[PDB]
């Protein structure tokens, strides 16, 4: 397959647990570091980009992470 | 007997006020009910059954590819053929081959072939439509009358009897009547509808372990498809996210039959019920049901036994559970009728006043002539308490602690609010049993919002709830103003708590 | 019924009083009517067939050059007579062909060539014209009241039509009339003379499937005439509009016929309204037709029958339409034959309060014995509640629910009220009975600028009146002087709505 | 020949399909789309000789494009 | 729909007078006059939108046939 | 003498190379070229053949329906399937139409629906392509000199004759040769790959008519097609831009086969070539050829001729022929052997002195005894002058008037050098001359200010050009300086020349 759409986006909640909470939330993780424990250069490159922005000493701030949250998962 | 740690029994303080038992069972935990003018009763949502279903779609995770079959043509014409260009059995793609002299063409490069696949399929997901009407609940409920440990267990043989009862509301027959005797009867008004909206839940079958999946994300993913169709040879469609056709350098067209995405679609499958089918009807959990009872119709039997005398005994030590309730479970002389067991766990001793709670409400030997250990329940008050179960002469007395004070119990009882409200949204002003100002208000108010709030937020996983959540925080008391700004941390405090709050 | 679904479907509702309620209805689905005592009724323009009507002109879309002849003078050695170059049915050119000695002339120039084609049409489109009167009107009334669950589309019987009777509104008889089984008779005062325009429109016949064509444009196809019908063989003016030849400094006068123009005319009829003109009468489907109900002779039926007791076992489960009602088929067993059955919408607990409206005015079981079907199509509150069916305690209650939102109603009267409007300029503003003058407006206010917006963009096409309308709603977001801005704005971006409501 | 007429133009407004009405709304694009591809040239084209006595920020457009609106058909 | 367009882009230029030539001189232009003739309140309507852009003496002049020629090919 | 007299027959006097000069020769009529010894000839691409020719597509412009069918499908059950979707030889279209009670299941609501007509073509329309190979090209070569009674045309044996000669000439073969015993022969080369664009011009059929074609406008046409071939039924694409699927103001959604496309296509091609065929080979005409005729191996076949005796009797009154040449048809009724028609122009004839410069160089008359007769040229000076023949107390002397300007005829190889300019377009600047300067740059200049010119007006039909080239001319007349109000003022009203040099 190509896209496969997540049916987390859209999940249901109830008191049940979901198909699989677990090993959930630690894939994002795993992913958005195991790939800048990789292509870790793109760091202090991407946080240049982040710098040539609105600057504010707490803009920068987002920007950086806008960037390096976005490189990791295509998007 | 039943709701007895289940991790999340609520206990449904009653009303002096018409019988408004306004409970949103839930397809999980529990809630039980205590009023004065009845015994007292709990229900646990157990099977929530779906009758027919509609096969909308059919889908192939595995498709098997077979015939390689290829046609060239160079630029001294426009395309290729090939036989199987005319059949929907398979699948085919055309494209440019550097066709010069290797195949002895006058004209040189510009040729186009065509491969195709005839397109078979292994094991395809089965999802399917199930309309909100015709599926069906079976809350069971029991009663803390002389119950012993015959809690949970054996549920059949309990059902033709006295105080465990299974009544089942159908989005056609809403307001089953319970009728549990030596009590009475039971109430249900019942909303077969405001369920999970089955509207939008298609009910998939994945190779025999179905989730309840939601519509949307059931259409959104491609690969082959077939439905609403009678299989014979099943007419796909699409099939391009399956036969992968990349052509080897520029003369060659080959075709693999991409990976079966089976597990791929486990990964996909990231929502969040699971199904259980028997093939008949969809049985599953996870779910939930607002309704009402008809407290009027059930009658405190105890009242009019005189006590029991003789001696008592805690076959089971006392054991507190889920925060602050505890069960004794004891035994008789052994030569009685149905006569109440008196228990007053007090303060103190002598001036025995009886100060805190008696879940069990009317406690009461079966008519036997054996030692029947009935199991009851009783709500000690924070600190230091001493359930004793007797005559007076000899008081099978017990010391007991319960450490919860009132405060603690506030805070930790705002919480199993906190996330039933969370989990049921606005549903969450139905617990709520009357018709109070609030009661009612806030079921309106906290609706422009479950309606709203939701709308614009309604697909991010937890992970990406947060990073909204935590981005508002900052866009919070961190800008030009207080005021726009405040409603930003604060609806920015939601998202935050949101995600945290449905795991704990 | 008739009207239990249809997307189409409008509902007036006026208990004006006024003993009518001014309703337009065309092919487009259909109007219920209801109001004090009366019997909710479906009236549904069914058919709208043109009877007698004659051609106007007709055109040939498929020439065919019979024979060529032709001579040419050689340079001023005079000129090239043919002698069909004076009867009519040839067609000729005069051009001039360059000569000499080798060309067989004793000199050097521009002898004339005349080249003759004998001209003959193969399939020709003739336009036969209707005038207002020819026009006959079908309209279907059926009355809710009490009937059949799927009895509810036959339509075969309007001799037993208790209340499916059908009119049959001539232009000669504006005024009409009903038969019911114990209900008033109907009178519809219309204007069938004056309903959808006629004079500007005619009937294309061409390879046997027509449609209703403007005037103005049939009258500028460029094609061979033929005035009248056909005498056989006739005369064509325009013989040379498909003949076509060009012979360029040679003596080869090359007469092409051109082909068909089938394709040349559906193509160009992107706006023509299908239609069916079947053996005799020609038939147009998809019309419009303004009327007026005259309600008093309509007054409810088996008012005087007793509110029957037994219970209503649900044949089928209680659906909704587009319009929030509901289907409520129930069964009667065996008790006595006519009595009315009452219902409620139980708004939660138990039968107390009576909820939304019924839009079946009365239920009434006609049905002397055992089981019947009846179907009540009720309004269910904007929330949840049930039905009640029958009497208080032997009352079997079906939960339902209703979603959307209060004012989301206020989001259909206002976007159905923007198709009944933009479908029918002002003629539209007559679904609700004159409530004074009032109406002066939503019936005048319109003939004020829409009979001068005919003129001004009356010709347009989508793509068209975009490009000129989004150019305008620029331009209002740029007057630099003036009231400009208002009716800029204004009259752009209503254009582009117009288009972008009914059929797109 | 030419058979100038286009009724779909003298649209009749009823609860029906204005007979080959499906691929009305379109047609008339995607033969601005099958001219300009196969004329790329003009592109550049009326990007000036309308920028050129556009007498305008905007207006520029109004003209670029209503000129982009006549190569295509009159032509 | 069914467009089966414009050959009369390109126009093999040579010696013999292309197919239906002697025609598509004006052809073009007639489909532009039984238009008009039909519906010439596109006047007030047309000169209009003139005057409301750039309002340069030689701008409506060009800026109203600009649209008067697109009204139609549109229709 | 070939080409006495055709609308653009030109000639080149000027032969200015060591026996090397080019033309043009196109389908437009001829060019006579004599150098300042050589025998004067006539030249002319009298044909041209593609022979081979694959099919690259198969348009149908012609379809034909059968087999509706339909199938349904409750709001609930999904999609709508109906087996001839697997058919591929059948066309449909799944879209909801509406149902319920009265219709189907009853659950209500716009459920789905497909319906599928079968498919097939009345009349196709291949496009045959043309590859710069398979195009022999023909051309014939007429002398002057011996040549009478316009035996010009008549063209016969025109290989025996030495007077004719036929030239076929392949682009793998262009150096030709003509074999004019007598004369000499003729050195001729070609461009049998840069003549007409053959590159982008298919070849298509409908009925019989041929046309050319330029590939775009080929390959964008919505009607079914079918590519390369086959037999069985040519699996066609868009199957459906030919079929319409109606949408019933409700329930039904039926097909409407669009009628035949002939004349839509037949009158879409305005703007193409007309092309005849010939049993395989693609016969056409209106192409253009060019070339580099050497005038070596040419002879005056005689320069040893004694002169002809005494009769100068021409069976003809002189004519004239456009462009100024006056053409004369002598016979030697008395006369013998082959000697030199003692042919000479005369502005006094008081004492011979010629100022004519006939081109017919070197008449002579063979096997000339009696009843021998011949023609001949003749440039006549401005004003008055006798034609005539040398010797003679019979010495014909027929009075000769030149009708124009001097300088007047000049003006016309001003618009006549455009012609050839406008058309050609860039190849028109080898027409007869060796060049060097403003002769080799002529064209450096042209093919850049023509491939530019090109790319921003190519598509330009010719109502576009003038329209986009007169309110160009206009921004020229506007602003200021020159370098964008000259550029826009040139290209604004020579694009308009372009317009003028088409039609006229
Ligand atoms: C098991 O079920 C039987 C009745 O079905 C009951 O008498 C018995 O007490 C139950 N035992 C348990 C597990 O409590
Ligand atoms: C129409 O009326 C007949 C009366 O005999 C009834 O039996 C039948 O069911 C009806 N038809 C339909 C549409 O079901
Ligand atoms: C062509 O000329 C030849 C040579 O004199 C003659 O025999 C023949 O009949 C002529 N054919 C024509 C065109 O009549």
């Amino acid at each position: 397959a190509v896209t496969l759409p997540s049916h987390s986006t859209r999940k249901l909640q109830t008191r049940s647990q979901t198909w699989l909470e677990s090993r959930e939330y630690t894939k994002h993780l795993i992913r958005v570091e195991n790939w800048i424990f990789r292509n870790p250069g793109f760091a202090l490159a991407a946080a240049a980009i982040a710098w040539l922005l609105g600057s504010s000493t707490s803009q920068k701030v987002i920007y950086l992470v806008m960037i390096l949250l976005i490189a990791p998962a295509y998007s | 007997i039943r709701c007895i740690g289940v991790s999340n029994r609520d206990f449904v303080e009653g009303m002096s006020g018409g019988t408004w038992v306004d409970v949103v069972l839930e397809h999980g935990g529990c809630v039980t009910v205590m009023a004065q003018d009845k015994p007292t009763v709990d229900i646990e949502l157990v099977t929530t059954t779906v009758s027919n279903m509609a096969e909308v779609r059919s889908y192939c995770y595995e498709a098997s590819i077979s015939d390689m079959a290829s046609d060239s043509r160079c630029p001294t014409q426009g395309e290729a053929y090939l036989d199987k260009q005319s059949d929907t059995q398979y699948v085919c793609k055309r494209t440019l081959v550097d066709r010069g002299w290797g195949n002895g063409c006058g004209l040189f490069g510009k040729g186009s072939l065509v491969t195709c696949a005839k397109f078979a399929c292994s094991k395809k997901m089965t999802g399917k439509s199930i309309q909100p009407e015709n599926l069906e609940y079976r809350i069971m409920l029991s009663v803390h009358g002389s119950q012993h440990s015959g809690m949970i267990v054996n549920d059949t043989g309990h059902e033709t009897d006295e105080n465990r009862a299974k009544v089942e509301i159908t989005p056609n027959s809403p307001r089953a009547e319970a009728t549990l005797g030596g009590f009475g009867s039971l109430g249900l008004d019942c909303e077969p509808r405001t369920g999970l909206d089955f509207s939008d839940l298609y009910y998939l079958t994945m190779n025999n372990k179905h989730w309840l999946v939601h519509k949307e994300w059931f259409h959104d993913i491609p690969l082959p498809w077939h439905a609403g169709a009678d299989t014979g040879t099943p007419h796909w469609n699409n099939k391009e996210a399956l036969v992968e056709f990349k052509d080897a350098h520029a003369k060659r067209q080959t075709v693999v039959v991409l990976g079966s995405q089976e597990g791929a679609v486990h990964t996909a499958l990231a929502g969040a019920l699971e199904a259980e089918m028997d093939g008949a009807k969809g049985r599953l959990s996870s779910g939930h049901l607002k309704c009402r009872l008809k407290m009027d119709k059930l009658r405190l039997k105890g009242v009019s036994y005189s006590l029991c005398t003789a001696a008592f005994t805690f076959t089971k030590i006392p054991a507190e559970t889920l925060h602050g309730t505890v069960t004794v479970e004891v035994q008789y002389a052994g030569t009685d009728g149905p006569c109440k067991v008196p228990a007053q766990m007090a303060v103190d001793m002598q001036t025995l006043t009886p100060v805190g709670r008696l879940i069990t409400a009317n406690p009461v030997i079966t008519e036997s002539t054996e030692n029947s250990k009935m199991m009851l329940e009783l709500d000690p008050p924070f600190g230091d308490s001493y359930i004793v179960i007797g005559v007076g002469e000899k008081k099978i007395t017990h010391h007991w602690h319960r450490s919860g004070s009132t405060i603690g119990k506030a805070f930790e009882a705002t919480v199993r609010g906190a996330k039933r409200m969370a989990v049921l949204g606005d549903t969450a002003w139905d617990f709520g049993s009357v018709g109070g100002a609030l009661n009612s208000l806030g079921k309106g108010i906290h609706q422009i919002f479950g309606a709203a709030f939701k709308s614009l937020f309604g697909g991010m996983s937890w992970f990406s709830q947060i990073l909204i959540g935590t981005l508002l925080m900052w866009l919070g008391l961190n800008t030009k103003n207080g005021s726009i700004s405040l409603m930003c941390l604060a609806l920015g405090g939601v998202l935050i708590f949101l995600s945290t709050a449905v795991s704990a």
